[PDB]
Formats: structure tokens, sequence, C-alpha cells
């Protein structure tokens, strides 16, 4: 049947390996901030595309919104433009920025900032203060506002009793490989499941996704 | 004309007719004050004509 | 290509990543492949404006079975056929404003042709009022249609 | 399950809490993790977790969370008994911080939430600083443990360091915030939980050495706790606690025998399959199934954590240990909530938290129906017990002794106390309890106190809700056609009791501005209004801040209106007001309630003010906050001062309604020292109309401000944009596009990240946070809160060229164009007169 | 004394009338303790010291405003509220409290009840104004209250209070201020003619869940049957009282033995099965029937008398034909024609007849302009509904208390209405400019689209 | 970790009484709550085998003198 593939950690970890050059390093879906599904579709639902969003025939004529009569408040005269009502405006916040949003559809606000470094060289070990992570102020704070315990007094601790898990590796040689895996994209980041064909799957689909292949000519953009 | 016919809800210009085959900026600025002298000379002038002779 | 040549590879036309355009013409060979299919089980098999005008024809048609039905074909043969002409007179004489008295015929037949002509009139204004409205908001039209709608408006 | 509603006459096991997040995820996940161990039918799915708390369909979309969420259970302890917590879950937005303001009613003691990988954040910050001058315990918890240890894969070690770090940057923010000695927070202590709220991985001290107990072994888990938190070392040798720290290449007790077991289990789990094998499971003593196994590496990894690390029962240690019942800890709510002060025999009575004395509930949260059309108010009930269908009487948030007629009679329905399952099956609830009070919402708006309606008749409502935050984004709303406008209107009456934050005020101009305090938080406004208070679709206008008018030299010369009676005659001059009084006075540092000898000496030492100044008659704005304050410093020598005495009050009302209503643009005025020069006035009564003089003083007040120099002020708001290393410039460049200046920036302590402190003008600030992440190509992140008023450039009544209408101004122009646009779209007169 | 010591109160003159509309504040959209200004006219929810009120009070100078409940004007600028009885013409007119002693003044509406401004009250048959669209509701709800009775019902404040109001359902507010409304329009301390139905309009639209909305022209017919329905829903409920009071009054009960007769497809085979399969049984239906509803025979195809227009006037009895001639109807819109077999057993006091003209074609709704002809006098179809309840309906001389008919074209249409009176008979059209016309002047001629009748 | 150990330690802060070995039953508040039933209560009456009756500011009464314990209904659901 080949339909569902049950594997191990190291073989998702060297086939990432080997797909690093098909698959972006993108790993938090904030770098999708207004290129995901919903901002396309509430541009779609909307006369204005975002620039790096494709142009949409409006659903309908939408003459009611298309040029509004002046008002008493709708005037320009007392409205003040300190910087332009740009596109992305209106699609991040489509129930503000917009007059009559009508049918819109809702964009994901935030996600937490994807804190992972990269494996750098395998021989280091995984568990390391890498150069890139900032310094921490390591104060001697000879003060102890801290609560302190007895001096040789108390806390009694028979020998049997260990630190739990004890007579084995803390750090181990594949400890970077899944701590890389638990990062990645959709088709590494599952231990095992279903397959899928072969002509439905897209391998090009995260490209055109990424907010664009800058240093390109037009045509390209286009 | 607010006696007449009031206008609480500022309806005035709910159904107001104005070109719009001229530009945004220059049709016409249907202000509230505008508007409101606008509907009181319409019921003037509808009030000086039978309505059983003509209509406006 | 803009991929493949990024770099050190040259700006030539040496790409080989097929599988991107081969997916999406498998895709559009897969939705039109029913067509194909229908066309040719036609060829192997060996059977290879009326909106208005059906409703007319439908209402007319109806008129006249239901008159066969009450009226009894088995004994009387021709007159039915000569019913029909009442039923256009009925309808001009609805179409002209004029009044339409038949003392000869029966009242029943009387109430089923006033039935009859109700329903045509409503409809042929309905449709008057509606080609009037198509023609005027900027719909194509044909001559004899505009002339039509014409006549009926 | 009666057991829920047993506990709850159990004044002394109800532990009322309300916490607090960086951002709403990590909060919630808490609380999910919470309801999840409570209630077993309930199971988060592999593909994103259940989110309890955001009921709201916004909130689900968005992900970001929108209206707090007050849901709990009845929860187990180690060494103690199930007690019923109830927990306020808190939106993790700067703007929707306010919304956690109303909880800060709530409950009295704030269990607060810190990322361990992000650290302090401008909004965990604030809270602390907010509960701290709310008078409420504070127990941390470092949240999302998992990312130190997975994410960052930090050493063992250096993750203790970093960890330790925060714990003493929150205990130094607390305590320059608070000096009460209570402010000592360390796992020893016991005001720190490692709570990752990620696979269900929570712990204290105290947890690990109850878990190393059960392992093996009878050492008593108290005194293991006390030992092993902090960097006391461990001899194996000696095998004890050695401050010494004999042993030359041991790690800390910590480190040692609690982060090092966590890394341990982390790597076997993520590292892979053979890794975490059965042979490892079984020396952790736990024997997953087939189907465990065979699950992907989050969900085994959670599953793991969440068999071996228990049912969350050291946060409710820490919280039984610390966070007090309400009967313990009604007192000091009583004495900084109640303004009728605990000296009152009713106020005593609440004190001590007796359900069968006086009823006296606070209603503060409000709650839409599912159908939308009745409102439910949510409250604590501090004194009595209320039953269903027993009429009280709602005493609003302005409802005072001097009328009666502020407070309305309404009956009780159901009172669906319980919130965990969202039922409404309770009868009647007892003191110190939330109760979810229906029928009663008509009445009142906001912040409102029921009462029972012939027990008591001197009983007043608590003081009035404040928030930290203030509003200063203004939005006009009108209708696509005015010919079902009061069917708006009612949706906006729906979104002014929804949101507390949020200000609906009905202009002059017949325009319907709602005040907000960030653009996200008028976004979930207007959303909420059409999709669910008011079907009508809405047209808005472009996002206007509300300004300020200011001083900068004194006045020329002096300014005085005559009352049309018989002439009489008050002048004044108004000169800038002193440097650094405007924060201070508005800090809530000196009341006009003050003793006179009292605020004399404040003033003499702290700004060095004369003492005849500072006996003169006070009125410092609006409920003596108002950063323009008013002196009466007319001349004893006068025969007006049994005058003034006898015009006080009027002269105060004339102050304030000025101050609420300015010169420009009728906004509001701050950081303006009114100098009551002189009056002179007719003795006879008859003389003294009470209506001659209000209008006379903002006449003097309007005058005086156009004598002095005016000036233009705009809402600077503090944003704390965190980004990574390598844009941190090109951050700076948005800053240098909207008219932004860097107050400072630092690398964030063991994270790779950068945070920087900015100041922006609010009128460059509408959608500043849009351009940071879309020209850092979604990197970056920001979050702005008001700051502070800071002087806009110009003149607002110096005769400048007129700005195009679709062109932004330049520098020296911004004053007076704002000044014209604001007074035109106010609705009175644009031109400023000088003679007005 | 301090009540009226002030000048202000006499400077304080009923410049607008603008109670007509909903009471709301005009600076802070709130409806608790929303003090009117009694000069400028301005109702805001502020207080009068610090606050809304206050500020208005010190800008518009009106030392006097009246209270939100009490509604006594301001004695003092800012320190005291409390009317003076003086100009107490206000305070009346806000407070409809005329008793069942004071109703029967009322009833005897043949004197001259001048209006504060000098109008004619016309109680129940005011000329209030009515919304551009939905007129017709404007026009059912006039008629309604046409009613003495109803208008009796409606002062009841206490009776109508008596029903407790279910927290859920907003019907009941709803009810409870339509009914003060039409009270307050029937009241003689009234001062205006034209009042203002945006209230009542929005109320309306309110508690019908939108149909029959004043935004756009909604049918006689339906506008009254969601009127009677939703009156019928105020007073009825969980109460013991199960019968409402404005339902009981126009409930009525026909015995309506229907039949379920064959198909006309099935031939006489096939009708002999059914009958014997009890098919076309007679089985009484017992309708409520609150309103009964007449519908006009088919309309001219072709005109013979007079080829312009021929009008086929419907005499009175095929109303009260409906004793054999509904009892005879046996047919239905369903595949089997259905046997109607009508018989109204129990005739209301009030008769309320729906002519429904209109009706929807197979392209187009039109409407029959078949004159009414209809008379104002005795009717005996009660008897002949039933012979043996003339001894229970006595009084069955029913005479056409108020008729509305609609004019114009089915799209663009308007509606007037002319009513009677109870014991004064006047006949007077309800129209605004026309609001003395006694004689019928054709009134049958026009498609009446409602007539309402008293049993009396 | 016994059931009636861990039904008295959850029984602590209501209102309980308990009767000794010798006849002394004190009834109040259960402030603390021991492993090994050593019970401290605070506010409490103690009534004696003789019928006196008293009232104690603050008592520790250890599990060893002690006969039966009885606690409230709302601990049984």
């Amino acid at each position: 049947t080949y339909q569902r593939w049950q594997f191990t950690l190291p073989m998702m970890s060297t086939l990432y390996r080997l797909a690093n050059q098909l698959l972006t390093d993108l790993v938090d879906d904030n770098y999708f901030y207004l290129f995901d599904l919903k901002a396309f579709f509430t541009s779609k639902a909307l006369n204005m595309a975002i620039p790096g969003g494709p142009k949409f025939e409006p659903l309908v004529r939408d003459i009611n919104l298309q040029d509004e009569d002046w008002n008493e408040f709708n005037d320009i005269n007392k409205i003040i433009i300190r910087q332009p009502i740009r596109t992305e405006y209106k699609i991040a916040f489509p129930y503000l920025y917009n007059n009559l949003p009508h049918h819109v559809h809702l964009t994901w606000y935030h996600t937490p900032n994807v804190v992972f470094i990269k494996t750098e060289d395998p021989d280091l070990p995984a568990f390391y203060f890498d150069p890139l992570i900032n310094p921490i102020s390591h104060r001697h704070s000879v003060k102890s506002q801290e609560p302190l315990p007895d001096d040789d007094e108390e806390f009694e601790l028979p020998e049997f009793v260990e630190p739990f898990l004890k007579d084995t590796p803390l750090y181990t040689d594949n400890t970077a490989n899944g701590i890389a895996l638990l990062w990645a994209p959709r088709p590494f980041n599952l231990r095992s499941g279903r397959t899928r064909r072969a002509l439905d799957i897209p391998l090009v689909k995260n490209w055109y996704r990424e907010h664009c292949p800058a240093g390109q000519p037009v045509k390209v953009r286009v | 004309y607010l006696t007449e016919h009031p206008d609480p809800n500022n309806e005035n210009i709910v159904g107001y007719n104005n070109k719009k085959c001229w530009p945004r900026d220059a049709r016409m600025r249907l202000m509230k004050h505008d508007v409101n002298l606008g509907r009181a000379v319409f019921w003037d002038i509808k009030n000086r004509l039978p309505r059983s002779v003509t209509t406006v | 290509y803009y991929r493949f040549n990024t770099g050190p590879v040259g700006k030539g036309p040496g790409c080989g990543f097929w599988a991107a355009g081969w997916r999406v013409w498998l895709f559009f060979m897969r939705g039109i492949t029913p067509l194909l299919e229908r066309w040719l089980g036609n060829l192997l098999a060996r059977q290879f404006q009326r909106v208005e005008s059906h409703f007319d024809l439908e209402l007319r048609a109806a008129v006249m079975h239901d008159i066969l039905d009450m009226m009894p074909e088995g004994i009387k043969q021709n007159k039915a056929r000569t019913i029909l002409q009442h039923l256009s007179e009925a309808w001009r004489c609805w179409k002209a404003n004029i009044p339409w008295k038949v003392p000869g015929l029966p009242t029943p037949i009387e109430n089923m042709i006033l039935r009859y002509v109700k329903a045509k009139a409503d409809w042929w204004t309905n449709t008057a009022h509606y080609n009037r409205e198509r023609i005027r908001r900027g719909a194509t039209v044909d001559k004899t249609v505009c002339k039509k709608n014409l006549g009926r408006l | 399950m009666d057991f829920l509603a047993d506990l709850m006459d159990n004044s002394e096991l109800i532990r009322n809490v309300t916490l607090c997040g960086h951002l709403h995820h990590g909060k919630t996940c808490f609380v999910d993790c919470l309801i999840e161990q409570t209630h077993p039918e309930i199971r988060k799915r592999y593909d994103q977790d259940l989110c309890y708390t955001d009921i709201l369909f916004t909130e689900q979309e968005r992900g970001v969370g929108i209206k707090s969420t007050p849901v709990t259970v009845v929860l187990p302890d180690t060494k103690g008994k199930s007690y019923l917590f109830n927990i306020m879950d808190t939106p993790g937005h700067v703007n929707f911080s306010d919304e956690v303001t109303a909880g800060l009613r709530i409950s009295d003691g704030v269990v607060l939430f810190i990322d361990a990988a992000e650290g302090v954040m401008l909004n965990t910050e604030r809270l602390i600083k907010h509960a701290v001058q709310e008078r409420l315990a504070v127990t941390v918890c470092i949240n999302k443990i998992d990312r130190l240890i997975l994410e960052l894969k930090l050493p063992p070690t250096d993750a203790y360091y970093k960890l330790r770090h925060i714990v003493d940057e929150v205990n130094g923010l607390i305590s320059m915030y608070s000096t009460d000695e209570n402010l000592i927070l360390s796992p020893l202590l016991g005001n720190v939980c490692f709570s990752s709220s990620q696979y269900s991985i929570c712990f204290t001290l105290g947890s690990f050495a109850k878990i190393y107990a059960d392992t093996f072994g009878d050492i008593n888990y108290q005194e293991f706790a006390k030992r092993l938190w902090g960097d006391i070392y461990f001899n194996p040798k000696t095998r004890k606690f050695t401050k010494k720290a004999p042993t030359s290449s041991s790690q800390r007790s910590f480190v040692e025998f609690i982060l090092e077991p966590l890394y341990k289990i982390l790597a076997q789990v993520v590292g892979d399959v053979d890794t975490s094998l059965p042979r490892t499971l079984d020396e952790l003593g736990i024997h997953l199934t087939k189907e465990e196994l065979k699950l992907n590496i989050r969900p085994l990894l959670r599953l793991v954590c969440k068999k071996f690390f228990g049912e969350f029962t050291g946060f409710v240690d820490m919280c039984v240990q610390h966070i007090p019942s309400p009967k313990v800890g009604a007192k000091p709510k009583i004495e900084h909530t109640y303004t009728g002060g605990v000296d009152s025999d009713l106020g005593e009575a609440m004190s001590d938290c007796d359900p069968d004395g006086p009823l006296m509930c606070h209603t503060t949260k409000m709650y839409s129906t599912d159908d939308g059309v009745q409102f439910h108010a949510f409250g604590r009930v501090l004194s009595g017990t209320i039953h269903a269908g027993q009429p009280v009487k709602v005493l609003g948030e302005n409802y005072t002794l001097e009328d009666e007629e502020d407070s309305q009679i309404c009956t009780v329905g159901r009172l669906w106390i319980s919130v965990a399952r969202y039922h409404i099956e309770v009868n009647r609830v007892p003191a110190g309890n939330w109760v979810l009070i229906e029928g009663v919402d008509q009445p009142i708006v906001k912040t409102a106190t029921i009462t029972e309606p012939r027990g008591n008749e001197e009983a007043q409502i608590f003081r009035p809700l404040k928030f930290n935050t203030t509003s200063v984004i203004k939005i006009a709303v009108e209708p696509v056609n005015p010919s079902e406008l009061p069917k708006m209107l009612d949706g906006l009456r729906k979104v002014n009791k929804s949101y507390p934050s949020l200000t609906t005020k009905v202009e002059e101009s017949g325009e319907h501005v709602i005040l907000g305090t960030g653009e996200l938080y008028l976004d979930c406004v207007m959303h909420d209004l059409r999709k669910m208070y008011s079907e009508i679709d809405i047209k808005v206008a472009d996002p206007v801040v509300t300004f300020c008018e200011t001083v900068v030299e004194t006045s020329s010369l002096k300014c005085f209106a005559e009352t049309p009676n018989k002439k009489n005659k008050i002048t004044m001059i108004a000169e800038p007001l002193e440097k650094g009084l405007a924060e201070d006075i508005e800090n809530e540092v000196v009341q006009i309630t003050w003793n006179r000898k009292k605020l004399g000496e404040f003033f003499q030492t702290k700004y060095d003010w004369d003492l005849l100044a500072a006996r003169s008659i006070w009125a410092f704005g609006p409920d003596a906050t108002g950063p323009n304050i008013l002196v009466d410093d007319t001349l004893p020598s006068e025969v007006d001062k049994a005058l003034l005495g006898s015009v006080k009050d009027s002269i105060v009302q004339g102050f304030q309604w000025g101050t609420r209503e300015g010169p420009l643009c009728d906004e509001l005025i701050r950081n303006v020292k009114f100098k009551i020069l002189d009056a002179v006035v007719a003795q006879e009564p008859l003389h003294r109309g009470g209506g001659q003089i209000i209008p006379t003083a903002r006449r003097v007040v309007y005058s005086a401000f156009l004598m002095a120099t005016p000036r233009l002020m705009e809402p600077y708001y503090f944003v704390e944009v965190q980004a990574p290393a390598d844009c941190v410039s090109a951050v700076y460049t948005v800053l240098a596009r909207r008219r932004g200046h860097v107050t400072q920036d630092a690398p964030i302590p063991g994270s790779p990240l950068y945070t920087i402190k900015a100041f922006i003008p609010a009128i460059d600030s509408f959608g500043f946070e849009t351009d940071l992440r879309t020209h850092t190509q979604g990197q970056a992140f920001s979050l702005s809160v008001f700051h502070h008023w800071q002087i806009v450039p110009g003149d607002p009544l110096d005769k400048s060229i007129v700005i195009r209408p679709l062109e932004p101004q330049p520098a020296p122009h911004l004053a007076r164009e704002f000044m014209i646009k604001t007074r035109r779209r106010k609705g009175l007169s644009e031109d400023v007169s000088i003679s007005k | 004394r301090r009540s009226r010591h002030c000048p202000y109160l006499d400077t304080i003159n009923r410049s607008v009338l603008d109670f007509d509309f909903e009471k709301l504040c005009s600076i802070s959209l709130s409806h608790i303790n929303a003090y009117a200004c009694l000069v400028c006219g301005k109702y805001f929810q502020g207080r009068g010291l610090k606050s809304h009120a206050y500020i208005h009070s010190v800008q518009f100078s009106h030392h006097v405003f009246l209270n939100l409940h009490t509604l006594k004007f301001y004695c003092l600028p800012d320190n005291y509220e409390i009317i003076d009885s003086s100009l107490e013409d206000i305070t009346y007119v806000l407070k409809p409290t005329f008793t069942k002693q004071q109703i029967a003044n009322l009833d005897k509406q043949a004197k001259l009840s001048r209006a504060y401004d000098g109008t004619t009250y016309l109680p129940g048959i005011v000329g209030l104004n009515n919304i551009k669209a939905n007129d017709y509701a404007n026009a059912v709800l006039q008629a309604l209250s046409n009613v003495p009775p109803l208008r009796n019902y409606f002062l009841e404040e206490d009776n109508y209070k008596n029903i407790k109001r279910p927290p859920g359902d907003i019907m009941f507010l709803l009810v409870q201020r339509f009914g003060e409304l039409m009270r307050k329009l029937w009241n003689p301390r009234n001062f205006k003619a034209h009042v203002s139905p945006h209230e009542m309009l929005q109320a309306v639209v309110l508690c019908s869940k939108k149909t029959f909305q004043i935004t756009k022209q909604g049918d006689g017919v339906d506008f009254l049957s969601w009127f009677l329905n939703a009156l019928h829903s105020a007073l009825g409920g969980t109460k013991k009282k199960k019968k409402t009071i404005v339902t009981d009054v126009f409930q009525g009960s026909m015995r309506i033995f229907t039949k379920k007769l064959p198909h006309p497809d099935l031939p006489a085979e096939e009708k002999e099965q059914l009958l014997h399969n009890d098919e076309y049984q007679e089985t009484m239906v017992e309708s409520t029937f609150m309103y009964l509803t007449l519908d006009l025979p088919t309309a001219p195809l072709y005109k013979d008398e007079k080829e312009q227009l021929i009008i086929p006037q419907v005499p009175l009895f095929n109303i009260l034909a409906k004793f054999n001639g509904i009892t005879e109807k046996e047919y239905k819109t369903y595949k089997e024609n259905f046997l109607k077999r009508f018989q109204l057993t129990k005739l209301p006091p009030y008769l309320i007849f729906c002519i429904k003209r209109f009706t929807k074609n197979n392209f187009f709704v039109e409407k029959n302009p078949t004159i009414v002809n209809f008379p104002i006098t005795n009717v005996d179809l009660r008897e002949y509904l039933s012979e043996e309840v003339q001894a229970v309906h006595k009084n069955t001389t029913y005479d056409l208390i108020a008729n509305i008919v609609h004019d114009g074209k089915p799209s663009e249409g308007s509606y007037r209405i002319h009513v009677l009176h109870h014991g004064t008979g006047k006949w007077y059209e309800l129209q605004d400019l026309q609001v003395t016309d006694i004689l019928p002047q054709m009134i049958t001629l026009s498609e009446a689209y409602i007539q309402i009748w008293k049993r009396r | 970790i016994g059931v009636p150990i861990k039904v008295l330690h959850e029984a602590e802060g209501h209102i309980v009484t308990c009767e000794t070995n010798t006849g002394e039953v004190y009834r109040g508040k259960l402030i603390e709550a021991e492993d090994n039933m050593n019970c401290q209560m605070s506010n409490i009456t103690v009534t004696y085998r003789d019928g006196r009756v008293a009232q104690l500011e603050q008592v520790y009464i250890r599990g060893s003198k002690i006969r039966f314990l009885i606690l409230p209904d709302m601990l049984k659901n």
C-alpha cells in the first residue's frame, strides 16, 4: 500500500541536511507577516492590493464605495495626513483604516520570535553558549538580599537519593540533529505520517510564498 | 423647514441628488448646512406651487 | 531558471526542474480529460430567444389540452380547432382593450378563457417591461425584439 | 462536582488571583493546561492549543486575547487539599492591559508571568509597577522554560544564570516600585514558579523536592527546597548543601538536581526515539504505550512532561503560600478600593468578610450574552450573599450621598458564578467570591457597586476605576445611512459598557468620537461593534490624537471678567507650571483633600514654593489630578477674602470647566499655574449670581492662556521595539521616517534579540508598528504605550501659511494647522479670537 | 417658592417640543438621568453641577431644566430642581394620567378639546405625522388607536404594569412604549397635532425583528397581524390570564369543518374510494381567526359596459357569504383540492375585515381595483354564520368604525383612512390635511385596504 | 499518603470537632492539620467528660491522645 511511513529522527536529520538547498531558512511565521493567505484574502476582498500582492478584479462594481461625495466630516479640509495610509495599514487593521470593510478576513497578529540557533559545526557541543547570544552580567553580588539557608547544620540527604537522571549523557550526538528538526518546515517537522502523491508536492510553493526574491528584474516580480 | 419637517437623525443628506459625472473635489459639497438649505428651498418651492396643477 | 542560474551556474539554458510545470500540466490534463472522454464516447456511440416563446407555447398548449380533455374529441372534432380562433380573438380583444362577449360560448368556457387571458396579460406585461428595462439599461437587443418590445410598450 | 459549590462556602479556601502576561499566548497556554488538568474531558489538539481563555472569536482568529476571561476551578495541592482557584486571565497587549486594570480590583493577588527567553518586557514592567501601586501580592512565573532548554539550547549553567538574572531584574523592579519588606522573591522564598506552559511542565523547588521524595527516600521536601533553590552548592562527600562550594567542578544545587534532569529528559525525547528508549523511560519511572511512542516529537514530549511532572501542584502550593484568602486579604482591598474608609461600620464589617452581614458587591467587568442583546455584570462580592431574585440597589461609579437618584433598584436573576464550564446553575454566592450578576446591567455602565436595598442607608460605592494607560487615539463614527442611526448608537452603548478603556463622547459637532489607547484596541472595538453590537455598516474617519494646550511664558497682562450683576470683576494671570510638577501631581502624589499644612510642607520642601502661595486655595484641575493647578493668590489685604470663601466653589467649578475645555481646540490643558490675582465683588448675595462666575471664570482662563505663550502638546508614546541585532540600525531608520527619537537601546541578556526604547509622537505613531514589521520583512516587533505629553513645535495662534489639503506641513507650522483643524472638527469657531 | 422665584422659568418657554423623539442624552448618549433643557430644548444625561447638564446650563444660560423622570425644572441654575405648576402643560402632555372618570370626559369627544397650540385633539384619530416609508403601519396603528377602548387600555398604566416583563424579551418594553405614545397622542394635554413616530417606528422595528420596518413600505395586513401578535404576547404568557386582553378583544372562533376532498385528477372511482376512506370527511378546524380575511372576486379582464374602466363592485353580502360561500369552498393550492368548509362560530365584538386586494400572480403582484361597495349600517353576518348564536350576539348591528384604503400604484403607493369617534360618530378622515370629512364621498369606490367595526 | 490523613488535611480551615481519648471534645476551626493527625486550632470550645465547657484561644492536640474527629459534610462531595 505504501501509504504510511514510520521513520526515525536521524533520517529526518539527514534528509533535512540534503534538502536545505530547496528549503528556505525561515522558521517563524512572522516572516509571512502580510503574505499569509488571510492577508491576500482581505486584499482581494477590497480594491486595494499590497505592493507585494497581486491585483484583482473586484467582486462587485462597488460604486457606493468608489467615489463618495464630500460630507461634513469626510471633508479632506479637516482630515490631517501625517503619513500616507498605505495598503499595509488597511490590510493590517481592516476594521479600522477601511470605511465599510464588509466581507473581509482576519489576519494573525503576531507569533513569539523563534529564538533558535542553527548548528554550525557538528563536533562542537550542542548545549554551548553561542557567541551570537548576548552575554549576561556575571555580577559577583556579595550582598545577600536573597534568603540563605543554614551553614552545615541541616539538609541531611540520603546517599541513595541520586539527582534523578544520572549516568546518562546530558549532551549526545543526536541532540543537535533533533533540536534542529524540531524547528523544520512542515514536511520535516513530522516524525512519521502518511504519504502524498508525486504530483501534489509543490516544491516551488515555498518560494513565491516568501516576501520577494530580492534583486530580481521586473518580469520576475510580475 | 425644521418645524415643518424635523431632521433629528440628520437624514436629509441620505438621499440627496448630485452629479456623479464631475470629479469628487468639485461635484457637490454635501455639508449639513448646505443640504439643509437645499431641502428648505425645495420645500418652499413645492409649497408655493399647488400639488394639483403641477408638481416638483 | 532565475534560481538555477542564481550564482556560479551559467545564465544559459541549463536548467532542470521540470516537476514544477509537470504537475501543472498533469492537473490541467486531469481537468480536461472528462471532455475528451465524453466526446470520444459520443463518437463511439450511434447518436453522434425562446423563454418568452416557451412560456407562450406552454400556455397555449396547456389550454388546448385542457379544452380537448373537456371537449369530447371522440365525438366533435372540427369545432375544437375553431375554438383556438376564439383564443386568439380573446387575446387580441385583451390587446385592443375592447369589450369581448361571446354569448354562444358556454359560461365555464368563458371562465377558462378569462383565466387564460389574465395569465397571458400578466406574463406579457411582465416580459414587456423587463425587456424595456433590459434595452434601456444597455443590454444588446435585436431589431425584431426591439420592435416587439416597442409595440408591447 | 458539588464540591465546587461546597468549597465556595469556606471563605478561607478561596484564592482570588489575576494573571498577567508578556503576550496573551503564554498566559492562556497556562490557563488551558490548568483547565485540562482540572477537566479531563477537554484535551488540547496536537495541531493547536485549545486556548479556553479566548472566548471571543476575534481573539481566536487574530491570535491575541481580547477580553479577560475569569475562569478557573478547584485545584489540588501536594501538601494541601483542593482550593477553589478563580483566575482572571488577562490579555498580553500594552493597550489591552487596560482591561487587566479591571482585574486589579477583581482580586488582591497578581501571578505575574515572564517569558524565560524573552525576559522582562515593557508590558510586564508596567503591570508589575501597577500591581505594586495597587497593593497586591506578586508571585512570578518563569514562562516558556522550554525555550531556554530547546529553542536556545543554552548550557544548563548558563540557563540557570539567565533565570537568576531575570529573577534579580524582577526583584529590582519590584523594590524600585514598592519599599515593602515582602518584595523578596525567590524559589527559596516561594515567589517564583518555573512553568513553561508548554508540554505541561510546571514546578517549583518544593515540587521538585516532593518528586524526589516520591521517587525514593523520605527527605523532607521543605528543607530540600529551601536548600536546592539557590546557588548554595552541593557536596557529595559531605552529601549536603555546602555554601562554601567545596567541590571544584560541581554545579549549583538547582543546576545539578533540578535543571539537569529536565535537560536530560528533553535531550532524550527530542534527540531520538532510541535516546528516549524504554530503558530511559523505566529509569525515569514511566511506561508509555506504543501508541504514545508513535506520536510526533512535540506530542511525545508533551505527554512525557505532563506525566512526569504531576498536575501543576507546585503552582497551587506557591499560590496558597503567598496569595491570601479573601478573609485575610479583604482588609487591604477595603482600605484601597473603598472611598468610604475602612473605619466605617459597614466598611469594618466588609473588612471581616462576613457573609451574613450587609451585601456589598462591586461589579466592574461587563460580559455580553451569546445573543448579545443583554449583558451581565461580573464583580466580586466583598460582603453579603447575593440571591437569585433578590432586589438590590446598584449605585453607579458616579453615585454619591448628595443625590440618591444616581442609583437604581433592580432584580438579580441567575448568577452563573461558575465560569469554567460557563454554566448558570449557581443560585446564591457567598461573600468574597466573584458573581456574574444578571439583570442589573442596564442601570450601570461600568465599575458600579450593588448593595442591599434597605439593610444599609449610608453605604457608598467604591472608588472609581483608574487606569495606567490614557486613551489618546480618537476616531469618529458615522452610519452609512442615517436612517438607522439609533441602532448603531445602541451598539455604541454596548461598546461603552463592554470596554472600560473605550470612551464614547457625543461631540458638539454631531460626531460620535471613540477614544482608545492603541490602534489594535480601536480595531477590535470596531470589529466588535460591527459584528456583534451593531450589525449596521459604519463609516469612520482617519485616526486622530487628542491634543493638549500648554504654556511656556508668563502672561503679559492681567485678564479680568466682570459678572453681569453690578459689574463684579475678577482679574487673574496665568503662568506656566514649575518643571516636573505635572507628572508629580498626575501621579496622585498630592491630593487637594490633603491638609493645608502637609501640602505647604510638601511644596516648600520639594518645589520650594512660597508658604503663602501654598496656603492659597488650590484647585489642581478636575478631581485634584489635573496638571493645570489653580492657586488663589488674592492679597489678604483686600476685603474679598470673605467673598472668595463665599465664591471658592464657583471659582473651582469655573477652573475645572476651563481645564476640561480650553480656548484652543477646547481640549484638555495641562501644566498651567493659574494664579487668581484678585476679585472685586459686592458682598450682597443677590449680586453673587452662581451662573455669572463660571462663564466669567472660563473667559478669564481663555484670556490668560492667550495672554501667556500658548503651545500645542502631543502624546509621545513609549515603544519597546524588540528586534534582531542586524535590523537594529534599520529599526532606527524607521524612527527616522516617523519623526521618532531613540531613548535607549540594549541587547537582551541571554537572548540574541535586542530591545530599543523609543519615544514616537502619536501623530506619526499610527501604523508605526506596521511600518517597522514590514520594513524589517516580518522580523522586528513593536509595542507602543502612551508615555508623556510633549510640547509640539510652532505656535497654535501664530499666523502661518495654510497647509495643502493633502501634504504634510513643515515642523514650525504643525501647531497652527493642528489647532485650526481641531477647532473646526470639534464644531467650534475655527479662527482664534484674542478678544474672545 | 424657589421653584418659581427664578425669572428664568418664565424666560424658559416651550419653543420646541422634542419629547416625541426618543429620550436620550445629547452629549452622553445615555438614557439614565437624562434631564431636558427647559429653555434650550436639549436632553443631556449630566447633572446640575460638574457634568453635561451643568455645562449646558452655564452655556445656554437656561437656569431651568426639567428632570428625567419627575420633570422638575431647575429652580436654581445648579442648586435645586423644583418645577413650577404654572407651565405644567408640558408636564401633563408628557404624563398621560387620565383615569376612568377622566376617560369618561375623554370619551365625551363632543366637547371642543382644543390643544395647547389651538389644534384639534381628535381622540384616537389625531393626524399625527407618519414616516415617509411604511406609512401603512402608521395608518394601521392610528386606526387601532382610534378605538376608545384602545386608548382606555393604554391609559391604564397600572393595569399594563401589572403584567411582569421578562428580562430576556424586549417585546414588553416596546409594547409599553408604544402604548404610552398612543395614550399621549390621545390625551387632551398634547400640544402639537403632528406627533413624530420615530420612537414608535424604532420600537416596532426592534420588537418585530425588523419585520414591517419603517425603512420600506410594509403591507397593511401583515403589519396589523404582527402588531396584534405582539400585543397578545405582551399581555399573554406564563400568567394565569392566558387570554390576552388585546387577543381576547378580537379573538373570534371559526368552526371550519375542513374536508380533505380528493384531488381533481382523481377519477370517479378514486373519489368513491377516498369517500369510503373518509378522506373528504369534514374536520373542525377551530381556527382562531383574529381578523377576518375576505377576498374580492376576480378582476374584469375585459371591460364590457365602459371600455375605459369597468368596476365590478362587490356587494357587502360577499363578506356575509362566509356562512355558506366559504363553507362551500373546495379549493387549495396543493395537489389535493382541499374543501375549507369554513364556518365562523363565535364572532368577536371587534370585526377586522381585510380585503387583501393585493395578490401575487405568476409574474407580479397586482391589486384588484374593484370597489368595496360596503354600506356603513347594521350587519347580519353573525346571525347567518350561526343562527343560534344570535341570542349570544344580541348586538349584531356593527358599524364600520374605521376604513383604510390604499391608493396609487402597487409599487409607489400610499394609504388614507377615515375613522368615526365612538358615540359621537364624526366619521372624519384621519388624513392630516383632510382632518374633517364626514360624508363618504365615494369612500367605498376606492379599494378599501381594511375595515374595522365594533359590535356595539 | 493515606485517604483518611488526606481527608483530614483537606478538612483544615473549616469547623470540625474532635473527641480525644480522655473524653474532652474540642470543636473549632482546624488551622493546621499534620500528617500524624496532630491538629492545631484557634478559638476552639472544649467540653470535658464531667460537663464543664470552656473556650481556648489557641490549642494544639496530638493524635496519640485523640479518639475520633468529625468534619463537615462539604468534604463528602
